[PDB]
RNA sequence: GGAGGUAUGACAA
RNA sequence: GCGGGGUGGAGCAGUCAGGUAGCUCGUCGGGCUCAUAACCCGAAGGUCGUAGGUUCAAAUCCUGCCCCCGCAACCA
RNA sequence: GUGGUGGCGAUAGCGAGAAGGAUACACCUGUUCCCAUGCCGAACACAGAAGUUAAGCUUCUUAGCGCCGAUUGUAGUGAAGGGUUUCCCUUUGUGAGAGUAGGACGUCGCCACG
RNA sequence: AUUGAGUGUUUGUACCACAUGUACAGGAUAGGUAGGAGCCGAUGAGACCGGAACGCUAGUUUCGGAGGAGGCGCUGGUGGGAUACUACCCUUGUGUUAUGAACCCUCUAACCCGCACCACUAAUCGUGGUGGGAGACAGUGUCAGAUGGGCAGUUUGACUGGGGCGGUCGCCUCCUAAAAGGUAACGGAGGCGCCCAAAGGUUCCCUCAGAAUGGUUGGAAAUCAUUCGAAGAGUGUAAAGGCAGAAGGGAGCUUGACUGCGAGACCUACAAGUCGAGCAGGGACGAAAGUCGGGCUUAGUGAUCCGGUGGUUCCGCAUGGAA
RNA sequence: CAAGCGACUGUUUAUCAAAAACACAGGUCUCUGCAAAAUCGUAAGAUGAAGUAUAGGGGCUGACGCCUGCCCGGUGCUGGAAGGUUAAGAGGAUGGGUUAGCUUCGGCGAAGCUCAGAAUUGAAGCCCCAGUAAACGGCGGCCGUAACUAUAACGGUCCUA
RNA sequence: GGUAGCGGAGAAAUUCCAAACGAACUUGGAGAUAGCUGGUUCUCUCCGAAAUAGCUUUAGGGCUAGCCUCGGAAUUGAGAAUGAUGGAGGUAGAGCACUGUUUGGACUAGGGGCCCAUCUCGGGUUACCGAAUUCAGAUAAACUCCGAAUGCCAUUCAUUU
RNA sequence: CGAAGAGACGGAGCCGCAGCGAAAGCGAGUCUGAAUAGGGCGAAUGAGUAUGUAGUCGUAGACCCGAAACCAUGUGAUCUA
RNA sequence: CCUGAGUACGGCGGAACACGAGAAAUUCCGUCGGAAUCCGCGGGGACCAUCCCGCAAGGCUAAAUACUCCCUAGUGACCG
RNA sequence: UACAUAGCUGAUUAGAGGUAGACGCAGAGAACUGAAACAUCUUAGUACCUGCAGGAAGAGAAAGAAAAUUCGAUUCCCUGA
């Protein structure tokens, strides 16, 4: 089951990033270092 | 308690589905569901552990005394005072209390506010919650389930999982609670032992949601049954007791089951006329446009037609012996055996089993009963005495507290055998209800419920022909009890049995009973109840 | 004692 | 071209909803009977039409192909 | 001469054969060192100089194969017509593929050691 | 709503009477808090006797009899809390009242009578009157659910060698397509409505399919070795074009499947679609050069309206807010 | 002389059909207790009837004779009504907006007003249960088998109300 | 004399309701709407199409573009024809070097029956069937080691326009 | 006011002279953006307005004629049931 | 002491407001419920506070506006 | 039916119909049509019907318009647009 999901900025909560994951490979939620254009710099990004 | 557009989904499993449920104040509900279902997911909810995915759950402001159904034994050398005595804020707002006094001495002008209105909540929070509890948990022990002293000063992971079931009970009573969270509050609890637990729960005069898998323990306590649904991920809130929430649930299983039948029957007919159309010579114009209306109606038809919930699987266990049992399958003799420190549980204790003998070690809460099955293992040396096993019995161990996983692994690796391929493994594990990707869960995840399956299918896959079972129908859901019973019945080899579950024995039939700690091999009869009552 | 009534199996020998 | 079907000797399940091949009668061997039928007890008989895929694993899901059966293959 | 490093469509290749090591290039000798093998110091990496030109490598001979390939003729075809018009023909320009005569066992640089 | 009386039964609520409070220790049945050195009694005290209730079985409470005057607390120790008595009350179970309601029936003055008699009166209309019936129902108003081809307004594609039946409807690749591009047919063939957390990025490294020969289980064919082998493999998924200076394969670290953009082009009726150097921010890999704004390339998609969710130095109908 | 159809006399498409069509007496079902059901009408008022279940309305059949089999799973109708689902209304716990007042940029926040509002209660209907076919309707397959052959009284099996 | 059109009446035929009744007649809304058919009236001069693409409940309608016309602005003249030069592109033809289709010859693993030997184990044969190989010879819209003529794009190029 | 006239008065209003931004707002700039970047729209690089006249369009029956029909008041049982 | 009660207003159902229930104020109709009253009441487009403006639930009222069957006197790049 | 009331007789008083095929207010209220179909919507609160008028009608003397700070019943015209 391949889904689409949105990456929130740990820090400062924007919902910066569309993507899509398949939720059978990998379960728990995807985390990925980011840029998050409100804070200009990179910073943990977790599915919300 | 009240829950609206509730969903929760773990991975790709999931729990709740748009669920509902609105509890009234002041009812005794009785949570019910198949192992999994989502009964202690409910309570972490409620106790704010979890967040739901979406939707909204809302609980009152009053105090909640929540048992859970795994004991937390943070240290291994904790005693028993210390974990009843963790119960209430008493010992952590004074060790915070004693900080404050001391950031007074250090501080002198600059954090006073801050510190004295810490100081004033702290002591007002301790006279509310009265400090003379202290003598209030000595003697709550002694009118709660007459526990004896000597435990009051003994590491609590030393405890008999009955013994620790009462402590846990206590400590959660010990809080003073206002609403009442149990999770399974008589899982290894005796017979006598649960006459209290039962009277304390009617005279309750508050809230108390009870999980449980004993029918007649809930018939006698609940109002109000909440039934976690395993296939719909949805809740359903009955009034009355086990029996109308069976009653209710099956009658309206029916009336769906019969809707989707005459939906069929109408969906089948106009099928049956598209194709008799669609087959018809090009020259019958009539039916050709006939058959084409019908289509569209067919097409309405399909998509309006209600899917029936596919009906929860349930276990099926085939458990035979490799080998055969000999007619004398375990040889005890004049065995005695004492833990350091403590009185000596049985004197030259001797009994010999027969072969495909149904065995129970019959006895009470802390009289030894596990720690005799240990001692046939091996986890205990006997301290005089000797255990000899045949050579041609092969022994397999259910224990007690379900210490043969590995919580850090998954369900597939648990039981990574050498003997078995990995399509073996996996046929299995979905005969005990683990499907596909389910048995790449991690252990530390499972409810208390599922990881009995996993102990219950490392025994069968063993082939033994000797079964020491310690409690094995506990954290199981009604259905898979019967199950477990029934093919336990038809097993063709020796069963050690141990189980204060009177329906379990039952299904077993037992041959010889083993009395405790009165050393007593007897046939086994309903004299089984004189010797409880005795 | 006596009397009216309340499954299948040839043909000849 | 539109449907329905291929699973033990025959007739059927299982197929939707993946894990373990059965039920009915029959066949064969042995019993019971003076004998036959009925009955009793044992055994045999298919890797699911066939070949690739999907999967940890398929009779099952997907695809093709060959067979068998009811329709149709042209209307003023 | 040899070793580096390039440009040019293999006319530079391939196969076969012959010669050479002074240097150089290699095989080569080891696993203490950095580093390495889903196993293996084979490789990669490092340290080394007893032996050897046997192979690679350079130079040389061979067109057997591969590659390159003129001219002529022909197919096709632009334009202009024609007939006996699914096809075919004439004129004018263009012009293959094939098959061949032949070419070719390279050429043009830069650097270093001789 | 018109629509008003009751009774009874069961229930919700609020007072009002009563009674209940025994953990262990402790004079022993201390329910909480405050005041408290005084309090009660011939307005008949203690003690005694009997009935009754509770009960954790210790005792506690209450009524009556006889008697006639005295008792309790403070002081004292126990305990988290110390006792008489009063007040404010909280748990517990009995009753009374104020009662909100559901039902039960009963009542009668509304309302109704295509019942009788009486009058207006020639009248089988009507309106009054009197009895009888019915009755707070019914009827009627408002609102709400169900039912409702009884009735009403409507919809019920297009392409198509007529129309129908069947087929088709958007996207990708090929042939047709006449060596730029484009190019039709109900022309000839296939695919798509995804997949991948690596099957993405980068750095480093690697080279295939088959065949011959030899070799335990081992078979045509599973793994191993040598040789031959220019691609006859592979490239997630159709085909074409491309790629073995890899775009194929392995490994380490990674998240550039980045944010703001964007000269200039391609395509094109429009709306869209496609490519893009380069600039800045902040990075990944790499020693560096440098590469990276997903994947060998080209399908894997859907305008607006209307809604959901997140963010926001925007607006906020006098003003501050809110909506 | 004989066959079809309709029992019959009647009726009909004025103006292309006179019939086998309609009607019919007879049959049957069902509704209707009288302010009947049914119908015309917003209503009042009428028809039904100055009738009263041997009467009146509706459906179907269509003299007469002999007869009218099986199926109530489905759809309707009828009855049931314990349970599930279900409107308005009633009830309003909690949550927002505002702000007297508090406030350690925070923020907190009584009352009133106000925007939403869950529990609970809530009829019929529906789901269900039974009956009902002169209600709507519906009334099957395959294999084997007899002293020639053919068929097959007979056997098997599946499906269905 | 009664029943009147959202109706009446109908022994029932869509039957009758003033000589056309699936719903009368009359007046009005009203100049209903008509992507349809028909019609649209003096002259000369200049220029002069299209019957195509895309999208369309779209196909005999429409919209934008293309093609016509009128006016205007402006540039290193951007258009057309021809020549020269340079490029992209895989068609005609041709070929077989790949992939399909295919003929004969040689030789052949392997494949069919027969006997001897059978534990079915090893042979000897139809000039028995023959993979693959090789020799020769064909064939192709969706084959290509090749490959034109033309057409096409371009040039501060040349000539005419 | 005046001949059913011209005209006079009447500056309310309308167009133009500034744009950019959804907007607060800034302004020959402005919006996007972290950006002195790039880019969009503007300014640079000015002509408008009133009236007449003609072409075309829009709202009106809108070039003219034509339905079957729909709706709303009325008139008809002197034919016929 | 008086200053318009079954009224204002509210729920429900409709309608009118350019405003189609919409965040819908303002006005009205049906139905049910239902205020305050000067220390009051209404409006300033949901709503609340503040401020400002007004004082409903009683009535009357010329002119500027619409039209012309008729009457009188005329007019027309109106018909003929 | 007791007083009454209703009824009944007379007198008194005032309506009763028509228009101007217009204009006004109110009740009730279409459809074709447009939306390139069509149910919201549109045609329209139009046509038609009915009541009541008056020479005009209706509205009208703030529980108003506002927030330049103020205006001071209504109606109608221009503008806002
Ligand atoms: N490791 C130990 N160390 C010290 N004492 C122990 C230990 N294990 C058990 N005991 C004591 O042994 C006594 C009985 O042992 P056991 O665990 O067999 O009880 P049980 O029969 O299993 O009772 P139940 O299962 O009903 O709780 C308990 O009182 C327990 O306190
Ligand atoms: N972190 C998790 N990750 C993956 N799955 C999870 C996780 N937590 C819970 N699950 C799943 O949630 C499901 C239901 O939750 P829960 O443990 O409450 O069931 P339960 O009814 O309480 O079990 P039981 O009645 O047997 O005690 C479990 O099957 C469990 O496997
Ligand atoms: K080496
Ligand atoms: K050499
Ligand atoms: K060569
Ligand atoms: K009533
Ligand atoms: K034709
Ligand atoms: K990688
Ligand atoms: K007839
Ligand atoms: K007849
Ligand atoms: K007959
Ligand atoms: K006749
Ligand atoms: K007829
Ligand atoms: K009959
Ligand atoms: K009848
Ligand atoms: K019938
Ligand atoms: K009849
Ligand atoms: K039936
Ligand atoms: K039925
Ligand atoms: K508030
Ligand atoms: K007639
Ligand atoms: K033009
Ligand atoms: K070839
Ligand atoms: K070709
Ligand atoms: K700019
Ligand atoms: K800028
Ligand atoms: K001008
Ligand atoms: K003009
Ligand atoms: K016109
Ligand atoms: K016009
Ligand atoms: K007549
Ligand atoms: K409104
Ligand atoms: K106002
Ligand atoms: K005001
Ligand atoms: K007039
Ligand atoms: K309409
Ligand atoms: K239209
Ligand atoms: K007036
Ligand atoms: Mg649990
Ligand atoms: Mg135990
Ligand atoms: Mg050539
Ligand atoms: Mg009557
Ligand atoms: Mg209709
Ligand atoms: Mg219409
Ligand atoms: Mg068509
Ligand atoms: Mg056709
Ligand atoms: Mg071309
Ligand atoms: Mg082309
Ligand atoms: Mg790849
Ligand atoms: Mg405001
Ligand atoms: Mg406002
Ligand atoms: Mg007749
Ligand atoms: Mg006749
Ligand atoms: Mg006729
Ligand atoms: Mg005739
Ligand atoms: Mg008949
Ligand atoms: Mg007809
Ligand atoms: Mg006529
Ligand atoms: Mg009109
Ligand atoms: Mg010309
Ligand atoms: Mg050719
Ligand atoms: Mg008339
Ligand atoms: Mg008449
Ligand atoms: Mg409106
Ligand atoms: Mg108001
Ligand atoms: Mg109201
Ligand atoms: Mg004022
Ligand atoms: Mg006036
Ligand atoms: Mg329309
Ligand atoms: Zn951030």
């Amino acid at each position: 089951m391949r889904v689409n999901i949105t990456l929130e900025c740990t820090s400062c909560k924007e919902r910066n990033y569309l993507t899509n994951k398949n939720k059978r490979n990998n379960p728990d939620r995807l985390e990925k270092q980011k840029y998050c254009p409100r804070e200009r710099k990179v910073t943990l990004h977790r599915e919300t | 308690m009240r829950g609206q557009k509730m969903n929760l989904t773990f991975g790709l499993e999931e729990v709740y589905e748009d669920a509902e449920f609105h509890l009234g104040d002041f009812d005794k509900v009785g949570i019910v569901g198949v192992n999994g279902a989502g009964k202690t997911t409910l309570f972490r909810l409620l106790l704010r552990e979890l967040k739901l995915d979406k939707g909204k759950i809302t609980i009152g402001n009053s105090r909640i005394g929540y048992l859970p159904q795994e004991i937390i034994i943070m240290d291994e050398k904790m005693t028993v005072l210390e974990f009843l005595a963790e119960g209430r804020p008493i010992k952590k707002m004074e060790t915070e209390l004693n900080y404050i006094y001391e950031k007074l001495t250090v501080v002198d002008d600059d954090k006073q506010d801050r510190l004295l209105k810490r100081m004033g909540w702290l002591q007002e929070q301790l006279e509310y919650f009265d400090c003379y509890e202290a003598e209030s948990i000595l003697l709550d022990l002694v009118d709660s389930m007459q526990i004896d002293f000597d435990l009051f000063d003994q590491p609590i992971s030393e405890l008999s999982g009955g013994q620790k079931s009462k402590i846990s009970f206590a400590k959660v009573l010990y809080s003073k609670p206002e609403i009442l969270l149990l999770d399974q509050p008589t899982n290894h609890l005796d017979s006598s032992t649960k006459e209290f637990v039962t009277k304390y729960l009617k005279s309750y005069r508050g809230s108390v949601l009870i999980i449980s898998h004993d029918i007649d323990f809930l018939n006698q306590i609940i109002d109000k049954i909440m039934y976690i649904d395993k296939v719909t991920h949805k809740i359903s809130i009955y009034e009355g007791d086990y029996y109308t929430y069976k009653k209710k649930y099956s009658e309206n299983q029916l009336l769906r089951e019969k809707m989707i039948i005459q939906q069929e029957k109408e969906v089948k007919e106009l099928a049956t006329f598209v194709q008799k159309a669609k087959q018809a010579s090009q020259t019958n114009h009539a039916l050709k446009r006939m058959g084409l209306e019908r289509a569209i109606r067919l097409d309405k038809k399909k998509k309006n037609l209600t899917k029936r919930d596919k009906v929860y699987k349930r276990v099926k266990m085939d458990i035979k012996p490799n080998r055969e049992v000999a007619r004398t399958p375990l040889k005890v003799e004049n065995v005695t055996f004492h833990y350091p420190g403590h009185p000596i549980l049985y004197k030259d204790l001797s009994f010999q089993i027969s072969g495909k003998e149904r065995f129970l070690v019959v006895g009470e809460n802390g009289v030894g009963k596990s720690t005799l099955l240990k001692l046939l293992m091996g986890i205990n040396i006997p301290d005089k005495g000797k255990i000899i096993f045949n050579d041609k019995t092969d022994v397999a161990y259910y224990s007690q507290e379900l210490e043969q996983l590995d919580e850090e692994k998954t369900i597939l690796e648990n039981v990574k055998s050498d003997e078995y391929t990995d399509w073996k493994l996996r046929a299995t594990l979905s005969n005990f209800l683990f499907y596909d990707d389910d048995v790449n869960k991690k252990v530390n995840v499972l409810s208390p419920g599922e990881k009995a399956r996993i102990v219950l299918c490392k025994v069968l896959l063993q082939k033994a022909n000797l079964l020491i079972l310690d409690q094995p129908t506990n954290h199981l859901d009604p259905e898979t009890q019967s199950i477990i019973g029934a093919n336990f019945n038809l097993f063709e080899g020796t069963i050690i049995v141990v189980s204060h579950n009177p329906s379990f024995v039952e299904q077993i039939g037992i041959n010889r009973m083993l009395i405790l700690p009165s050393g007593n091999i007897d046939n086994y009869s309903p004299e089984l109840l004189e010797y409880y009552s005795n």
